[PDB]
């Protein structure tokens, strides 16, 4: 299958520079040109620009918004393609995409494939680890079918963190709350619905990782007891 | 640069019903070599990667559903969903492909559904977090519609407003209903000087607010 995966990511001084990998797989890479795009947390989609493929030399286009500082490049050897940002903003902060773009003017059109994106924050605000507080019923725990748990996820810089719920097997009924910053400190907080048959018969356990601080906590929701 | 309009830039619509979203360019995007206009439209469901749904105008990419149908030449495009569906929840954006490429700012597109008062839950501060000197209480109203809705703090019977941090989800894909949470962060001293703490919810569905509280007495 096509496979595209963006890497380099993370936290960075204002006026800084940061190189963005795009490593692919499943598809003759030199025959494509290869798009960059990027999106403020929930702003829009914002291309950035592309290298051609081989019958065009490798050439490349940018947007004006970002023309002259920042260059893409491609490592044709290990399928690889790359985007140099220098002198970076607050502005610069966002998810950045790889995509596959046009093979040939012809045959299509379109950005048919997308990786998952690699986030960046701009910003002089030491990096900070959350502390994952139980978010457990107490008077609760009583008989209504459903009973909702949760996790409290504070005091973390930069965005983002992923929470997952028993190692991934428990997903539906599960939604996190996008984080608010104050002070340059980021809180959220994610809720998982389950049956009352399940819990606390079985366990409900939130794992939180937080890449840019290279941690991964995990909080057992244990039910209160008055 | 060829700027993209994409206007109205929010719709909402019932499950059946049929969908129509603007885009528009500062330019025509009509090759006269071809005879095609190189636009495309893109689906971007919550928390996703953006998919290919449409290109040259009225291409409908391999494995996209009859549902979705692209038009328009020059510089007004339109996206038509014949019947839409549940699972359509998302954001839409348009981009031209005639000279470098730009997207548009996007068409986000709501469900309508029945009326729904959310389900309420509030929590105490954890020990934990006490021996840190802080107190995070936490109230989440979930799976309601509309997405409008009030959420009121109450301390010993007296109403607070500092310090009350409201967020609110995107739709849900499925039972397409919203949920926000509300944290009100005092200290530890603070929230132990009093004993009762509300959360009350008042929703376009409500006589009455839903209303969940905890004494700190009763631990
Ligand atoms: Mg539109
Ligand atoms: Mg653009």
């Amino acid at each position: 299958e096509v496979i595209l995966v963006e890497s380099g990511g993370g936290l960075v001084q204002p006026g800084g520079s940061l190189r963005l990998s795009c490593s692919t797989s499943g598809f003759t890479f030199t025959d494509y040109y290869m798009s960059w795009v990027r999106q403020p947390p929930g702003k829009a989609l914002e291309w950035l620009g592309f290298i051609r493929n081989k019958p065009k030399g490798y050439t490349t286009e940018y947007s004006a918004s970002v023309k002259g500082r920042f260059t893409i490049s491609r490592d044709n050897s290990q399928s690889i393609l790359y985007l140099q940002m220098n002198t970076l903003r607050a502005e610069d902060s966002a998810t950045y995409y790889c995509v596959r773009d046009i093979y040939s003017f012809g045959s299509r059109d379109g950005m048919d494939y997308w990786g998952q994106g690699t986030s960046v924050t701009v910003s002089s605000a030491k990096t900070t680890p959350p502390s994952v507080y139980p978010l457990a019923p107490g008077s609760a725990a009583q008989t209504n079918s459903m009973v909702t748990l949760g996790c409290l996820v504070k005091g973390y810089f930069p965005e983002p963190v992923t929470v997952t719920w028993n190692s991934g097997s428990l997903s539906s009924g599960v939604h996190t709350f996008p984080a608010v910053l104050q002070s340059d400190l980021y809180t959220l907080s994610s809720s998982v619905t389950v049956p009352s048959s399940t819990w606390p018969s079985e366990t409900v356990t939130c794992n939180v990782a937080h890449p840019a601080s290279s941690t991964k906590v995990d909080k057992k929701i244990v039910p209160r007891d008055c | 640069d060829i700027v993209m309009s994409q206007f109205p830039s929010s719709l909402a619509v019932s499950a059946g019903e049929k969908v129509t979203m603007s885009c528009k360019s500062s330019q025509s995007l009509l090759n006269s070599r071809t005879r095609k206009s190189y636009l495309a439209w893109y689906q971007q469901k919550p928390g996703q990667f953006p998919k290919l749904l449409i290109y040259w105008a009225a291409t409908r990419e391999s494995g996209v559903p009859d549902r979705f149908t692209g038009s328009g030449s020059g510089t007004d495009f339109t996206l038509t969903i014949s019947s839409v569906q549940a699972e359509d929840l998302a954001v839409y954006y348009c981009k031209q492909s005639y000279n470098l490429r730009t997207f548009g700012g996007g068409t986000k597109l709501e469900i309508k559904r029945a009326d729904a008062a959310p389900t309420v839950s509030i929590f105490p501060p954890s020990s934990e977090q006490l021996t840190s000197g802080g107190a995070s209480v936490v109230c989440f109203l979930n799976n309601f519609y509309p997405k409008d809705i009030n959420v009121k703090w109450k301390i010993d019977g007296s109403e607070r407003q500092n310090g009350v941090l409201n967020s609110w989800t995107d739709q849900d894909s499925k039972d397409s209903t919203y949920s926000m949470s509300s944290t009100l962060t005092l200290t530890k001293d603070e929230y132990e000087r009093h004993n009762s703490y509300t959360c009350e919810a008042t929703h376009k569905t409500s006589t009455s607010p839903i209303v969940k509280s905890f004494n700190r007495n009763e631990c």
